[PDB]
C-alpha cells in the first residue's frame, strides 16, 4: 500500500518540491562534470589556453548544485517537522476518540511508543531521504544517456556495475514479513515495562527481590534484544553489500580494467575515458547516500505501519442526530455488559432501574458486584450488549460526546492527578476559571484547609500520580475537581475512602448542603453513608438484587440485612 | 566538551563490547586510509593513459585493485559491529545497567520526576547514544581521512598540488569551532524537549478517563497540541538559524576546492604540471567535494551522541542512600523510632516532627489520625524511603542505615495504599513476593486474603492477565490480590496501609481474620481509617500534624476524652443527606 508514499500526503507539496529541487541539483551536477570534462578536453587539445568559458560553466554549475541541494534539504526538513506535528496531533485526537476500554487495554506504554518514537522515526525518512531518493533516481537515468552519447563501452561497463548491485539488492530482500508484529510487541512491552518499573517502584523494591532491577523489565529487555539481533542479522547483508558495491572503488576498478582492455584492443579514447570517469559518479555513487539510510527507512516503515494500524481502530459509534437530555434522570433498561476480556458470566446480567432527578441513590454490594461497571457505562466507557442506558429519556448512544459529558461529574475509584498544580488540577478543563471558584469548590470539600497549610498554597506542585499528596488529600482534590464543574448528575465511586471519619462526616454534610437538587449517584462500602439516602441499590454477582430505602431493605430481610448487621456490629 | 571525556563516556556506555568497538573503528579508519591510497593510485594510472604504457598501466591497476579489495573487506568487517549483534548486546547491557540504577536511586528523588521522562532516557537516549556510532564513524573517516591521504600522496606526486589540496583541512577547523556551540545547544534543547514531551504524553495517556469527563473539546489535550506546535517551532527555528551557516560553509568548502582545480589548470598550461595528474586530482576532488562540504553537518550526530552520553551519565551519577557501618541481621523485630523528624523535599511541612514510638515484636499496632497526619510517612521511612534528618529508626537493635536495602526489603512486607499490580498474570502477581513457593502455599495465601472466590470465577483462572495497574480487576479484588501478595512473602514485619479501603464488610472481616492470625508470630503495623477493624490492636498510636499526640489501647483511649474518642464518635455518628 506504499506506507512511505502514504505518510507524506499532508506535506505532499513540499515533499514533491524537495524531490524536484534535488533532481535539478543532480542535473546541474551532471552539467558541472560535463563542463569540467570539456575543460580537460580543451586543455588536452590546446595545452596553452585556459578554457575560460567551460570553467565558468563548471564553477557556476557547482554553485547552483550546492545551492539547490541545500535548499531542497531545508524544504524536506520543514516538511518533516510539519508532518511530525500533523501525525502527533492526529494520534492525540484518535486517542481521545478511542473507546476508554480499548485505550486502556492498548496501554500507556504503547501510546508513548507510537505517539513519540514512531513519529520521531519519520524525521530520518522525510527530511533525509526524499532528496536522496530524487538524486538516486535522477543521476543514473540521465547519466546513462550521457555516457552512451559519450562512450557506449564504458557506459555498458558502469551500467553493468549498477545492474549487478541493483540485482543483488533486489534478490536479497527480507521484506520485514512475519516479524513486524513481534518487533512491535517487543517494543511496546519494553516501554510499558519501563513505565511500570518507574511508577511501581515501592512495590518492586518491596517484593521483586529475585532479580536486580525489575524482573518483567529484564524479560522485556531480553525479548527486545532477541528481536533486534534477528532484525540486524536479517538486514546485515543487504546493507553491507550496498555499502561496498556503491563505493567509488568498484566503479573505478571496472572502468580502469575496461580502459586497459580497450588499449589492448587498440580502440581506447583518452578524452572519452576521462569524461566517463568524471561523469561515472552519477550511476552508482548516487544511490550510495540512500542506501546509507535504507535501514533507518525500513525502521520508519515499520513505525509507519504501526501508526496507521493505531489510526485504523474503531471508534465508539458516534451519532449525528445530536439529541439533548431534558430531565437529568437516569434509566437502565435490561442492560447487560461483557468486558472485552471474555470473562465468564457477565458484569451485568439484567440490570434495570430508574433514578429520577434530584435523588441521592446509593450503590452497595460486595466487591466485584459491578457498581463501577454501571458507573463506567453511564460514563460511556463502552456500549451495553443488551438493554439501554438513558439520561433524561434520550439514549447515551443518541448523544454527542460533549452532550453526554456536560451531564455527569464523575469521581473515579482511582484518584488520578495530572501532576501540575493543585489549583490547576481542580480547574482542569477550564484554565480561565478564577481562583475564587476553585477555592469555593475546595471549601465544598475539605481540601481547602490542608491546601492553605501547604507553603505554596493552591500553587503547590504534586507528583505524576499525585504522589506528593496524601491519598485522602488526593481524593479530596478529585472531589473538588468534580464539584467545580457544577454538572447536573454527580457520580461518586468510593469518594469517602482513604479518609478518617471526621473528614468523611464533614464531607457528607457539606456535600449534602451543596448538591441540593442534583441527582447524586453514590458508590460506598461504608454503610454509614447509605443509612439516610433517597434509595439504595444493591448489586451481587452482577445482578441488581435489591432496591429501596434503608428501612425497606432492612425489613425485606434479604442480602442487605446481613451486610447492615455486620457493619453495625463492627461499629 | 573535551573529546577525551566523550571517548571515555562512549567506552563506558558500550561496556564489555568496548574492545570490539575499538577494533571496528580501527578497521574503518584503515579502510578510509586504504581508500585514500586507492584514489592515489589514479595518478600513475591516468599517467599510464594518454601515453599508452600498458605494462606499468597493468602494474598500477593491480595495485589499485588490491587496494580496493582491502578497502572493501575492511569496511565490511568494521561495519559488522552494527549487524553482528555487538550493537544490540551493547544496547542490552546499557539498558540493564540503567535499569539497575533505577533500583538503587533514592525513592524520594525518583518520585520527584516522571515516568515518561524516564522512559525517554532508558529507551530513547540509549538509541541516540549507540545506534549511530558506527555509521557516523564511517562517514567522518570517509569524509576526512580519505581526502587527507589523497592529498598527502598528491604532495608526493606534486608538492604544489598537494599543498593546495591540503590547505582546505585547516580551513574546516574555524568553521567547525564556530558551529559547534550552536549544534551543542540545538541537541541539548531537542533532548530536553523530547523528554518533556514523553512525560506529557505518558501523563496524557494515563489520564484519558479524567480528560474525557472535562470535555470542552480539548483543554489539557489543547496543552498537548500546544506542546506539539512548540516542538515544531523549535525545530524550524533551529533549522533556520543554521541554514545560513550551512550555506556559507558549503560555499566556502566547494569554492576552495574549485580554486585548487583552477591553480592546477594554471600550472598545467604553464607547463609545470602533468595533465594526467591534473585529471586524477580533479576526479578525486569531484568525488570528495560533496562529503567534505557537510562534514560540519555530519558532526551534528556526534553532538547528539555526546548529549545522550551526558544525559545518561547525569542519571547514573545519582548516589544511593549511604550504608554506613554495615551490620548483620537483627534478631529481634521491634521497630523503634527515636526523636525522628523528617522533612519532605520542597516541603515546609516538617511532617513526622519529633516522633518517638515503638512497634513491639510478636504484636500488632495501629496508626490512627486525620488525613495527612504522617502514618504513610512512618511506613515509608521504615522502608528507608529517605533518611531522617533527626532521630534514628531501628528494626531491632540495629539502625536502618546499618543495613543494605536488600536486607531491609527482605525483612519488610507491605500492603500499599496505592494498590499496584503488575501487567502480567494473577498467579505471577501473587508469586512475585516469593517465587520459590509451592502452589499450595500460593493457594493458602490467596485463601487467607479471601480472594479465591473470584479467582474461581475467572475463565482463565490463575492465568488471567492483569492489565496496567491491574485494571482488569475491581478495586476490592485488586486490593485483596495485593494483600495475598504480601501474605505470601514471609517477612518478620508486615506493614499494611489501609488494607481494606475498597473491601465490603464481609470481605473486610475475612481479611481481618488472617490479619489477626498474623499477630502471634509477626510484628504487624496497620493503618486504618475504619477504626472497627483495628480496635483489637495491642497498641494504637494517634497522629496529628506529624506528631504522635496520644497513646493507648482501645479501652484506654476511649476512657479518656481525646482524638481517638472523637474519631470513634464521628465514625458512629449518623450521616444525614436531607433528601
Ligand atoms: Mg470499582
Ligand atoms: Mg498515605
Amino acid at each position: 500500500r506504499f506506507p512511505l508514499w502514504q505518510v507524506i500526503t499532508p506535506v505532499r507539496r513540499k515533499v514533491i518540491l524537495a524531490m524536484a529541487l534535488a533532481g535539478l541539483a543532480a542535473l546541474t551536477s551532471l552539467g558541472a562534470l560535463l563542463f569540467l570534462a570539456w575543460s580537460l578536453r580543451d586543455i588536452r587539445a590546446t595545452p596553452d589556453a585556459i578554457p575560460a568559458w567551460p570553467l565558468g560553466g563548471v564553477i557556476g554549475c557547482v554553485v547552483l548544485t550546492f545551492v539547490l541541494r541545500l535548499q531542497a534539504f531545508n524544504t524536506s526538513h520543514y516538511a518533516a517537522f510539519h508532518l511530525e506535528n500533523i501525525l502527533r496531533s492526529r494520534l492525540a485526537r484518535k486517542a481521545l476518540q478511542l473507546p476508554p476500554g480499548v485505550l486502556q487495554q492498548m496501554g500507556s506504554g504503547s501510546v508513548a511508543k507510537v505517539m513519540l518514537d514512531d513519529v520521531k522515526s519519520l524525521h530520518i525518512f522525510v527530511a533525509d531521504s526524499t532528496p536522496l531518493y530524487a538524486r538516486a533516481i535522477i543521476m543514473p537515468l540521465a547519466t546513462i544517456v550521457i555516457l552512451f552519447w559519450l562512450d557506449w563501452r564504458l557506459a555498458i561497463a558502469t551500467l553493468g556495475v549498477l545492474a549487478f548491485g541493483s540485482v543483488v539488492l533486489v534478490l536479497a530482500r527480507q521484506r520485514s514479513e512475519n516479524m513486524a508484529q513481534r518487533y512491535h510487541k517487543a517494543r511496546e512491552q519494553v516501554s510499558a515495562a519501563v513505565i511500570e518499573f518507574v511508577q511501581a517502584m515501592p512495590v518492586v523494591r518491596t517484593f521483586d527481590s529475585g532479580s536486580t532491577s525489575f524482573l518483567r523489565y529484564q524479560r522485556a529487555l531480553e525479548e527486545w534484544v532477541d528481536v533486534l539481533k534477528t532484525w540486524y542479522r536479517k538486514a546485515g547483508f543487504s546493507a553491507r553489500f550496498s555499502f561496498s558495491i556503491l563505493n567509488p572503488l568498484p566503479t573505478l576498478f571496472v572502468l580502469i580494467w575496461s580502459g586497459y582492455g580497450l588499449l589492448h584492443y587498440g580502440s581506447f579514447d583518452f578524452i572519452a575515458w576521462v569524461a566517463v570517469l568524471l561523469l561515472g559518479s552519477g550511476m552508482a555513487e548516487a544511490v550510495m547516500p540512500m542506501m546509507m539510510l535504507n535501514n533507518l527507512v525500513a525502521q520508519t516503515r515499520l513505525s509507519i505501519q504501526r501508526i496507521y494500524q493505531v489510526l485504523a481502530m474503531p471508534e465508539l459509534s458516534l451519532p449525528q442526530s445530536d439529541q439533548q437530555p431534558q430531565e437529568a434522570s437516569i434509566t437502565f433498561e435490561q442492560v447487560s455488559f461483557h468486558y472485552p476480556q471474555a470473562r465468564t458470566g457477565a458484569a451485568l446480567q439484567e440490570v434495570s432501574f430508574h433514578v429520577p432527578a434530584g435523588q441521592i441513590v446509593a450503590l452497595v454490594g460486595p466487591s466485584g458486584a459491578g457498581k463501577s461497571t454501571v458507573a463506567r457505562l453511564l460514563l460511556r466507557y463502552a456500549d451495553p450488549d443488551k438493554g439501554h442506558i438513558r439520561i433524561g429519556g434520550v439514549d447515551l448512544r443518541d448523544m454527542q460526546t460533549d452532550t453526554l459529558m456536560k451531564q455527569l461529574s464523575f469521581v473515579f475509584q482511582d484518584n488520578f492527578l495530572f501532576a501540575d498544580t493543585i489549583a490547576n488540577n481542580i480547574r482542569l478543563g477550564a484554565p480561565d476559571t478564577p481562583l475564587e471558584a476553585v477555592i469555593a469548590a475546595a471549601r465544598v470539600a475539605q481540601a481547602h484547609d490542608f491546601i492553605s497549610a501547604l507553603p505554596e498554597g493552591y500553587n503547590t506542585r504534586v507528583g505524576e500520580r499525585g504522589v506528593f499528596l496524601s491519598g485522602g488529600q488526593r481524593q479530596r482534590i478529585t472531589i473538588a475537581r468534580a464539584l467545580l464543574q457544577d454538572r447536573p448528575i454527580l457520580v461518586l465511586d468510593e469518594a469517602t475512602a482513604f479518609a478518617d471519619p471526621e473528614n468523611e462526616a464533614a464531607l457528607i454534610k457539606a456535600l449534602a448542603a451543596a448538591m441540593r437538587g442534583r441527582t447524586v449517584i453514590m458508590v460506598a462500602h461504608r454503610l454509614s453513608m447509605v443509612t439516610q439516602a433517597d434509595v439504595i441499590l444493591l448489586f451481587s454477582d452482577g445482578q441488581l438484587r435489591e432496591m429501596g430505602n434503608h428501612t425497606q431493605l432492612l425489613a425485606q430481610g434479604g442480602l442487605y440485612q446481613r451486610l447492615w448487621q455486620h457493619y453495625q456490629q463492627a461499629q | 566538551l573535551a573529546w577525551r571525556v566523550i571517548w571515555r563516556q562512549l567506552i563506558s556506555s558500550v561496556g564489555s563490547q568496548a574492545r570490539m568497538l575499538r577494533r571496528s573503528m580501527l578497521a574503518l579508519l584503515l579502510a578510509a586510509f586504504m581508500q585514500g591510497i586507492a584514489f592515489a593510485c589514479l595518478y600513475p594510472i591516468i599517467d599510464a593513459l594518454l601515453r599508452g604504457d600498458a605494462p606499468q598501466l597493468l602494474n598500477w591497476a593491480m595495485a589499485f585493485s588490491v587496494a580496493a579489495i582491502v578497502t572493501l573487506v575492511l569496511r565490511w568487517y568494521g561495519l559488522g559491529f552494527e549487524y553482528r549483534g555487538h550493537l544490540a548486546q551493547a544496547t542490552h547491557e546499557l539498558r540493564l545497567r540503567l535499569g539497575e540504577q533505577l533500583r538503587r536511586v533514592p525513592l524520594e528523588k525518583l518520585q520527584r520526576g516522571r515516568a515518561g521522562e524516564m522512559n525517554a532516557l532508558l529507551l530513547g537516549s540509549v538509541d541516540e547514544n549507540l545506534n549511530y556510532v558506527i555509521a557516523i564513524a564511517n562517514i567522518l573517516l570517509l569524509t576526512i581521512v580519505t581526502p587527507l591521504t589523497a592529498s598527502l600522496a598528491t604532495l608526493w606526486i606534486d608538492w604544489r598540488l598537494g599543498l593546495v589540496m591540503l590547505l582546505i583541512f585547516p580551513l574546516l577547523v574555524p568553521f567547525y569551532y564556530w558551529r559547534r556551540p550552536a549544534m551543542r545547544r540545538q541537541m541539548q534543547t531537542l533532548g530536553e524537549a523530547h523528554q518533556r514531551l514523553s512525560g506529557d504524553i505518558v501523563e496524557f495517556a494515563q489520564g484519558m478517563m479524567v480528560l474525557r469527563t472535562c470535555g470542552s473539546d480539548a483543554d489539557k489535550s489543547r496543552a498537548l497540541l500546544a506542546h506539539f506546535n512548540a516542538l515544531e517551532n523549535l525545530q524550524t527555528r533551529t533549522h533556520r538559524q543554521g541554514a545560513g551557516a550551512t550555506m556559507l560553509i558549503a560555499s566556502v568548502v566547494e569554492l576552495g576546492l574549485q580554486v585548487v582545480v583552477l591553480s592546477g589548470i594554471v600550472w598545467v598550461v604553464t607547463g609545470t604540471l602533468n595533465l594526467a595528474f591534473l585529471i586524477a586530482a580533479v576526479a578525486m576532488i569531484m568525488r570528495f567535494a560533496e562529503p567534505m562540504a557537510m562534514f560540519i553537518s555530519y558532526t551534528s550526530v556526534v553532538e547528539l551522541i555526546a548529549s545522550a552520553l551526558q544525559r545518561i551519565e547525569q542519571f547514573m551519577a545519582i548516589a544511593p542512600l549511604p550504608v554506613a557501618e554495615q551490620s548483620e541481621m537483627p534478631e529481634r523485630y521491634d521497630i523503634r523510632f527515636d526523636n525522628v523528624s523528617y522533612r519532605y523535599e520542597e516541603g515546609d511541612g516538617y511532617a513526622l516532627n519529633h516522633v518517638s514510638l515503638t512497634f513491639p515484636a510478636a504484636s500488632m499496632s495501629a496508626l490512627v489520625g486525620a488525613s495527612g497526619a504522617g502514618k504513610t510517612t512512618v511506613t515509608k521511612l521504615l522502608m528507608r524511603y529517605a533518611d531522617p534528618q533527626q532521630g534514628q529508626i531501628s528494626i531491632g537493635g540495629v539502625d536502618i542505615r546499618r543495613l543494605t536495602p536488600e536486607q531491609l526489603n527482605s525483612l519488610i512486607s507491605v500492603v500499599f495504599q496505592d494498590v499496584w499490580l503488575f501487567d502480567d498474570t494473577l498467579l505471577a502477581n501473587i508469586r512475585i513476593a516469593r517465587p520459590q513457593a509451592t502452589r499450595q502455599e500460593v493457594e493458602e495465601a490467596a485463601r487467607a486474603a479471601q480472594c479465591l472466590e473470584f479467582i474461581s470465577r475467572l475463565p482463565q483462572g490463575w492465568l488471567t492477565p492483569m492489565g496496567e495497574m491491574g485494571g482488569q480487576l475491581s478495586g476490592g479484588e485488586r486490593q485483596r490480590i495485593s494483600i495475598a501478595r504480601a501474605l505470601l512473602k514471609n517477612a518478620p514485619v508486615v506493614i499494611l496501609d489501609e488494607p481494606t479501603a475498597a473491601l465490603d464488610i464481609e470481605s473486610e472481616l475475612a481479611v481481618q481474620k488472617a490479619i489477626d492470625n498474623l499477630v502471634h508470630n509477626r510484628t504487624v503495623i496497620i493503618i486504618a481509617h475504619r477504626l472497627s477493624t483495628i480496635a483489637g490492636a495491642g497498641n494504637i498510636l494517634v497522629m496529628e500534624e506529624g506528631q504522635v499526640v496520644e497513646q493507648g489501647t482501645h479501652a484506654q483511649l476511649l476512657s479518656h476524652h481525646g482524638r481517638y474518642q472523637a474519631l470513634w464518635q464521628a465514625q458512629m455518628a449518623a450521616r444525614v443527606w436531607r433528601d
